[PDB]
């Protein structure tokens, strides 16, 4: 640092990073009595004798159930019309093929959702579901997801961020990201110039997307937990039907077949207790759970609408660096967004000056930045370097020279004398 | 040889060894699981349809089930007029191959709605209308 | 007392002194290269000419910074100066800690 | 012979102490490199001290 | 029996405050990025002007 050298970048480079997000957990249902006493009559009257828990737990249930549809719709659900690809696959020379759906398979996921299915793995249900406890199908379908995915897609590739305010208006995919750049800081002739570059360092990026994937067995972490801390919760409550909570036996048929039933009250009462307490317990875990993957669920929406639908501003909300793009992809109770950004490279330092002194004028640059190599003085754009001479187009005048700090005399250009 | 009967993760005992003919028998627990009631609003009409969740068509039968025997559990506990659906047992409601938008959700994309015979209809919900951008 | 019955404190895992290293290097970078080390490598920029990105940034034109800087210099040593009487008098102003 | 809430306990305190790191984590880590000052503070008249 | 309630009456408690704290943290991390890493146009996010 000093208070007249600047460094900016020759060069840039195409960054696609992953960005994974829960949007649902397993909606479950349990049956109160099923649970609690089986298929014992006696049981059964003796829990009626402790009020309406159990219609606490089945309506709290039921609306963590619903929350997980409601989430999942407004996450994937953001595109008023389902839109398709066109068959021909020339956009600017992008390379979009691991992606796209491949129609080869019947669930017409793309390469990188399927490798996000695959590299999920499910935690044993039967043992679970036998004791009251059922597990609901989500109202979506991973076809449906994938549907919802690919028509996002389609609408970014094809229309940019104009089918998320309205009519998907098509435009040049090469045009598409002259307006990005020009959203970022750099001038669009940047990417007219160095259009095949840029292209090449996507695919290269959307390739090592795959390795980064695979490898790393961490990256897949929040989805996983998700699906062990569901599958740990159901293990405990079911575990917990083995326990005595202090009678004579965990299996209600024995205390049946074995005492009569004044004497039958007392163990039976001493295993309600523990199992309504067990019930209660998972249902609280399941509450706070179901409160953390709804605003999980929250910031994978607000991602989509800002991050998919449009170009983002907000730092480090939809990738490091300049965000350009993203891209959705479906995975098991989740999201992942790829985020390609733009990333200065190469920097060179040259020396600097807040304004430029001619005839007793004072120019400051319209929408760049003064430098100079060593000798001579240009303007360039903040966020590439691209050295022109400094004319009366580039700069206004505001006053003299003798209020600045650090002005530097140089002679501007203008165009109208020769 | 030792062994008499077996137990899964969840110590819950699903194999036992008769006592006479000294083989080994799976055991698994009896079909069980909940109800839902289908419905429009009564101000629409008093129509319904019933939904056995998580369970094949053909177990649903009145003369074992825990639905009643009144003529109208009757109707609505036959299995043999039922839809099969990933979410279950589907019974007074007749499927389409048309898509709607989803009114009353099933489950596993299907949708259940009410049009005007008048009757409750099942079909797969509809995610929106195609479009192919020039 | 409240350990002597089975409870223990985990001592956390960054220490006061990584912390505050950490906002050291925040605060350094923010006032050598601007905004441009959160978005890649840190390109230095005299503080001055960052102050009138940030002017352009709101709307004003950067002449008004470089035209004004002694006046903007010294309103913000004196809201940094008042920040320490505003912590210091009200009490509740550290009250969610 | 009350089952395993212990262990269940354990798991959500040990949680909960896990998710204190990666808040500070997330909060304060988000800088690459350890970025020093210059020795020399002419910051255009800005003071910092 | 009261001490195991006790006990899970406290960690109840534990698991809501970590819930609270983790949005707090999230927020403070947003605040860092977006208001010191950069410029915010969003209104009253960084501070009041
Ligand atoms: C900007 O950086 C890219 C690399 O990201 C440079 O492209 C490479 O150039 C070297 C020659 O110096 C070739 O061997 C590589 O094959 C190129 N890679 C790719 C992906 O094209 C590019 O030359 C740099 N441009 C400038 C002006 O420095
Ligand atoms: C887009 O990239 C894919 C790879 O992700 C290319 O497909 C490969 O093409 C090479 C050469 O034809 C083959 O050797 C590979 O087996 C292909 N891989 C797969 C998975 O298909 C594809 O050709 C690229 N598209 C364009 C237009 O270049
Ligand atoms: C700074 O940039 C200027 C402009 O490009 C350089 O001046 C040119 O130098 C080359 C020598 O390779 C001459 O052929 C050109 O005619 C010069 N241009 C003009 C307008 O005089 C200058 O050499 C650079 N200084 C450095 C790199 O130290
Ligand atoms: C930056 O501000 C600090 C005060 O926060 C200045 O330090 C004070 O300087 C005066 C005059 O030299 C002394 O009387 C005070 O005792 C100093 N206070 C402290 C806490 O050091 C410092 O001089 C200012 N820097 C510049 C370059 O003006
Ligand atoms: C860039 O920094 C080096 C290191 O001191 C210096 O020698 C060189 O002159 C600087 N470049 C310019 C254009 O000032
Ligand atoms: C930059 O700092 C040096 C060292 O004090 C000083 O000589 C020079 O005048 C300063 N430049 C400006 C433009 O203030
Ligand atoms: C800049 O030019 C003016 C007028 O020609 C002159 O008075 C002044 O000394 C010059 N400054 C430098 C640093 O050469
Ligand atoms: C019990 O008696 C029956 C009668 O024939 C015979 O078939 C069976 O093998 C006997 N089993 C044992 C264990 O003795
Ligand atoms: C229901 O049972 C029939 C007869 O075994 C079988 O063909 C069918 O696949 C079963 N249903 C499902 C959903 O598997
Ligand atoms: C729907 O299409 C299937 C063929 O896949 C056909 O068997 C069935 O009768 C059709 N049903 C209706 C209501 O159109």
């Amino acid at each position: 640092y000093s208070n007249n050298s600047i460094a900016i970048p020759t060069n840039f480079t195409i960054s696609v990073t992953t960005e994974i997000l829960p949007v649902s957990m397993t909606k479950t249902s349990v049956d109160c009595t099923m649970y609690i006493c089986g298929d014992s009559t006696e049981c059964s009257n003796l829990l009626l004798q402790y009020g309406s828990f159990c219609t606490q737990l089945k309506r709290a249930l039921t609306g963590i159930a619903v929350e997980q549809d409601k989430n999942t719709q407004e996450v994937f659900a953001q595109v008023k019309q389902i839109y398709k690809i066109p068959p021909i696959k020339h956009f600017g020379g992008f390379n979009f093929s691991q992606i796209l759906p491949d129609p080869s398979k019947p669930s017409k996921r793309s390469f990188i959702e399927d490798l996000l299915f695959n590299k999920v793995t499910l935690a044993l249900i039967c043992a679970q579901k036998f004791n009251g406890l059922t597990v609901l199908p989500p109202l979506l379908t991973d076809e449906m997801i994938a549907q919802y995915t690919s028509a996002l897609l389609a609408g970014t590739i094809t229309s940019g961020w104009t089918f998320g305010a309205g009519a998907a208006l098509q435009i040049p995919f090469a045009m598409q990201m002259a307006y990005r750049f020009n959203g970022i800081g750099v001038t669009q002739n940047v990417l007219y110039e160095n259009q095949k570059l840029i292209a090449n360092q996507f695919n290269s990026a959307i390739g090592k997307i795959q390795g980064s994937l695979s490898s790393t067995a961490s990256a897949l972490g929040k989805l996983q937990d998700v699906v062990n801390h569901n599958a740990q919760a159901l293990n405990t409550l079911v575990k917990q039907l083995s326990s005595k909570f202090g009678a004579i036996s965990s299996v209600l048929n024995d205390i049946l077949s074995r005492l009569d039933p004044p004497e039958a009250e007392v163990q039976i009462d001493r295993l309600i207790t523990g199992r309504l307490q067990s019930l209660q317990t998972y249902v609280t875990q399941q509450l706070i759970r179901a409160a953390e993957i709804r605003a999980s669920a929250n910031l994978a929406a607000t991602k989509m609408s800002e991050c998919v639908l449009g170009q983002s501003k907000r730092v480090d909300f939809c990738g490091k660096g300049y965000h350009l793009m993203s891209f959705p992809q479906s995975a098991p109770h989740g999201v992942v967004f790829l985020h390609v950004t733009y990333v200065p490279a190469q920097e060179k330092n040259f020396t600097t000056a807040p304004a430029i002194c001619h005839d007793g004028k004072a120019h400051f640059p319209r929408e760049g930045v003064f430098v100079s190599n060593g000798t001579h003085w240009f303007v360039t754009q903040r966020n590439f370097y691209e050295p022109q001479i400094i004319t009366t187009d580039n700069t206004f005048v505001s006053g003299n020279c003798d209020v600045v700090i650090g002005i530097v005399n140089n002679t501007v250009y203008d165009p109208l004398q020769p | 040889p030792f062994q008499q009967f077996g137990r899964d993760i969840a110590d819950t005992t699903d194999a036992v060894r008769d006592p006479q003919t000294l083989e080994i028998l799976d055991i698994t627990p009896c079909s069980f699981g909940g109800v839902s009631v289908i419905t429009p609003g009564t101000n629409t009409s008093n129509q319904v349809a019933v939904l056995y969740q998580g369970v094949n068509c053909t177990e649903v039968s009145v003369a074992i089930h825990a639905d009643q025997l009144t003529p109208t559990w009757r109707v609505y506990s036959t299995g043999s007029n039922g839809f099969q659906t990933r979410a279950g047992c589907l019974i007074g409601a007749e499927y389409v191959n048309n898509s709607y938008e989803c009114d009353i959700p099933i489950g596993a994309g299907i949708c259940a709605s009410y049009q005007t015979s008048q009757p409750i209809i099942a079909y797969t919900m509809s995610l929106g209308a195609e479009n192919s951008v020039a």
